[PDB]
RNA sequence: CCUCCUAAAGAGUAACGGAGGAGCACGAAGGUUGGCUAAUCCUGGUCGGACAUCAGGAGGUUAGUGCAAUGGCAUAAGCCAGCUUGACUGCGAGCGUGACGGCGCGAGCAGGUGCGAAAGCAGGUCAUAGUGAUCCGGUGGUUCUGAAUGGAAGGGCCAUC
RNA sequence: CAACCCGAUGCAAACUGCGAAUACCGGAGAAUGUUAUCACGGGAGACACACGGCGGGUGCUAACGUCCGUC
RNA sequence: GCCUGGCGGCCGUAGCGCGGUGGUCCCACCUGACCCCAUGCCGAACUCAGAAGUGAAACGCCGUAGCGCCGAUGGUAGUGUGGGGUCUCCCCAUGCGAGAGUAGGGAACUGCCAGGC
């Protein structure tokens, strides 16, 4: 709860005022990472499916989600199972934790990163950005992995719009482009 | 059709017997799932079903 | 060339409408292929497989309408 | 609504009692409180009841909705549904998952001496 | 030279007509031809008098057709036995009747559309009349 | 044989009338307990594009239903899982529907099951198509009968091909 | 070039967010009706109908046409 | 009597939208989570032990008629029996009499038990 605690203190009270927020129970509270990482393909290999599982496996403290398809109407494939993905969203502390991981170490562990979009958010105020691919950080060793990988993450907050998005994590130590 | 007709057999001595189908085309497993005897008057273990 | 044939009579409906002398189990409405058309209510229930509302303890019929969403439902009220 | 869920979970047995027309003893829970009350089959009028919001069992009770603590609810509607004459009566968890403190109190007022 | 271009069904009944439409006033141009008689049009009648109509307005002004076929209609050869199966749809007629609105002009003098729906009605079988477009 | 219209708001009705389907499928696609709920569009997201997976918002039975059509279905019959064998045996108040043979619905009772904490539910599948009377025989069971008597062949009865 | 959606206008045997007359079923009541009613049993004949009215399929809302419902 | 919770009556003039609003009573979130129990991943939901905080969300109220919904009087359509004209349609007597639309209504009402003022 590293990053956690830091919403409460410096965070809140910076919107707050900022936002001139009546109630401490308003400021948009972080509402858990998602992540989901579409592997797809699987029929060539299907084998890199629970590969890409494995690697969120590491990328997470949590068991993985290999999701199944559901219009099965796919041009690709796909017929209502079949595996496909791996949400695997996250747990409060493991989920801010993670919000540690990243951001910090992550993100940092870049390619080029020369700054992050400013408009990955959404209506409501929740935004959700592709890694692009697995920067390797933290997850079952490095240069031992596979065929590339990526990603996509989600954020996801009580934001009542999209504005207030930029408010959370603008607080905390989200690198953006600007 | 392809569907061959089973003669579930009582476990008990009793020649008492039930009748079904199956398709052992795809389900080759003997089944067997217990029901009334009536000769002994009380359930039992039902076999015999290709 | 293809059209013709038809299923035949397969009654199914009213056969005791309102209340009626309503015996141990009459009818009171066979019309099957159904559930909400008449629902299952009152000292009345059963609603066999083929959605036959049943007809319990005798009595006479009421025919009313309850419950959120229209719903017509039968029951056999004393007499 | 977290709680219209809940709902149509019971909306189901809920229907069964008042097909069977019995007597039954409902039990709404909640964070701070553990309630209970024995209506009748008419679901109108309630034939008895006994909540940790009286201060009567509160008093004696550490915290309402501590298990052991949303037990004596039961056993109180127990008692105070057998010296009314009542006896033999249905439950109706409705909808919380028959465990914690819902799944105690029943046994409360079972052990009591209600017939259920 | 006007029919439906979907049918879930291939042949419709024949029924039959019973007297008052509903398109009684104008409510699109401020002329148009009224029904005053019951009866069906062939789409081809409809058509054949829209073409009498226009070519008259010279171009002026703007139509309006609240008459449609929709209906089969059917038709039995000639040498052919009777009853083995419903005939073919050979046209398809669209069924009027007293107060049908037939068509409806408006951006043309209504001693124009006037001397335009009569070199239409010519073109028609039910006998119709002239209206104008009324406040109410 | 099943479904809709014809069929005049009970049942039922004809045509070489207008339109489709059945001759099966499932040991689970049955039972129960527990839990879940869509289609579609918008927006924002690695490879993801018309159309996979993810996040939200709108939407509300327009989805789904093993297979036609009609009626039905959220207490879901629609979906997922645990455990199971009630797709049990003997009966059956009372009804519906047939000229008849016959077909259908059925609470409740007796014996034994299963699932559930329990009330309770289950006598196959959401229902309505998926079918062949009799005879002549085949098989298993039965101390019913068995042409002097004891057996036996054969016959009957029950299950079944 | 145009669907979707929105407002204005129609159409439907296999459309229905509405909805009669009316028929039908059951209950109570008076009057009337040589029991007209139901059941069982002896004897039947009859299962080519026709026209007209009304509601319809079919035909051309043709036929002293044809196939139904009903009088 | 004011407010709140549980259970029902009746199911759109009871709903939807929009605006305002209520709190450490009740409820709601909320805290914590080894554990009971739970996640085809997640203490999200279920589940348990419970602060601190806030009514933000939800919920409950109140106001508002924009979208629903209820909805006549009158006239119109149809129709039973009797009669009449008639190209397949319609008229008259007389009973029954819609649908749509208009007037207008309308921001539910109500019982039982419990808890706060
Ligand atoms: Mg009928
Ligand atoms: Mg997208
Ligand atoms: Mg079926
Ligand atoms: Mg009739
Ligand atoms: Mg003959
Ligand atoms: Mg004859
Ligand atoms: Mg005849
Ligand atoms: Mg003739």
């Amino acid at each position: 709860a590293k990053l956690h605690d830091y919403y409460k203190d410096e965070v809140v009270k910076k919107l707050m005022t900022e936002f001139n927020y009546n109630s401490v129970m308003q400021v948009p509270r972080v509402e858990k990472i998602t992540l989901n990482m579409g592997v797809g393909e699987a029929i060539a290999d299907k084998k890199l499916l629970d590969n890409a599982a494995a690697d969120l496996a590491a990328i997470s403290g949590q068991k993985p989600l290999i999701t199944k398809a559901r219009k099965s109407v796919a041009g690709f494939k796909i017929r209502q199972g079949y595996p496909i993905g791996c949400k695997v969203t996250l747990r409060g502390e493991r989920m801010w934790e993670f919000f540690e991981r990243l951001i910090t170490i992550a993100v940092p562990r870049i390619r080029d990163f020369r700054g992050l979009s400013a408009k990955s958010f959404d209506g409501r105020g929740n935004y959700s950005m592709g890694v692009r691919e697995q920067i390797i950080f933290p997850e079952i060793d490095y240069d031992k992995v596979d065929r590339v990988r990526g990603l996509d993450i989600t954020i996801t907050t009580t934001a009542k719009s999209d504005e207030e998005g930029r408010a959370l994590l603008a607080a905390f130590d989200f690198p953006f482009r600007k | 059709g392809i569907r061959e007709k089973i003669k579930l057999v009582s476990s008990a001595g009793t020649g008492h017997f039930y009748t079904t189908t199956k398709n052992k085309r795809t389900k080759p497993e003997k089944l067997e799932l217990k029901k009334f005897d009536p000769v002994v008057r009380q359930h039992v273990i039902y076999k015999e079903a290709k | 060339g293809g059209s013709t044939r038809n299923g035949r009579d397969s009654e199914a409906k009213r056969l005791g409408v309102k209340r009626f002398g309503g015996e141990s189990v009459l009818a009171g409405s066979i019309i099957v292929r159904q559930r909400g058309t008449k629902f299952h209510a009152g000292a009345n229930v059963g609603c066999g497989r083929d959605h036959t509302l049943f007809a319990k303890a005798d009595g006479k019929v009421k025919f009313e309408v309850k419950g959120p969403k229209n719903r017509k439902f039968i029951s056999i009220e004393a007499e | 609504d977290k709680k219209s869920a809940r709902i149509r979970r019971a909306t189901r047995a809920r229907r069964k009692l008042q097909e069977l027309g019995a007597t039954r003893l409902v039990v709404h829970r909640t964070p701070r409180h553990i309630y209970a009350q024995v209506i009748a089959p008419n679901g109108s009028e309630v034939l008895v009841a006994a909540s940790t919001v009286e201060k009567a069992i509160a008093e004696q009770l550490k915290y309402t909705g501590n298990k052991d603590a949303a037990a004596a609810v039961g056993k109180a509607v127990a008692e105070r549904a057998l010296e009314k004459g009542i006896k033999d009566v249905s439950f109706d968890r409705s909808g919380f998952q028959y465990h914690g403190r819902v799944q105690a109190l029943a046994d409360a007022a079972r052990e009591a001496g209600l017939q259920f | 030279m006007l029919q439906p271009k979907r049918t879930k069904f291939r042949k419709m009944h024949k029924g039959r007509n019973r007297g008052l439409a509903q398109g009684t006033d104008v409510s699109f141009g401020s002329f148009g031809l009224k029904a005053v008689g019951r009866g069906r049009l062939t789409a081809r009648q409809i058509e054949a008098a829209r073409r009498a109509m226009t070519r008259a307005v010279k171009r002026q002004g703007k139509i309006w057709i609240r008459v449609f076929p929709d209906k089969p209609i059917t038709e039995k050869p000639l040498a052919v036995r009777m009853g083995k199966g419903k005939g073919n749809v050979e046209y398809w007629v669209a069924l009027i009747q007293p107060g049908k609105v037939l068509y409806e002009m408006d951006g043309v003098p209504e001693e124009l559309a006037r001397e335009a729906f009569k070199l239409a009605a010519a073109k028609l079988p039910i006998k119709t009349t002239f209206v104008t477009k009324t406040v109410m």
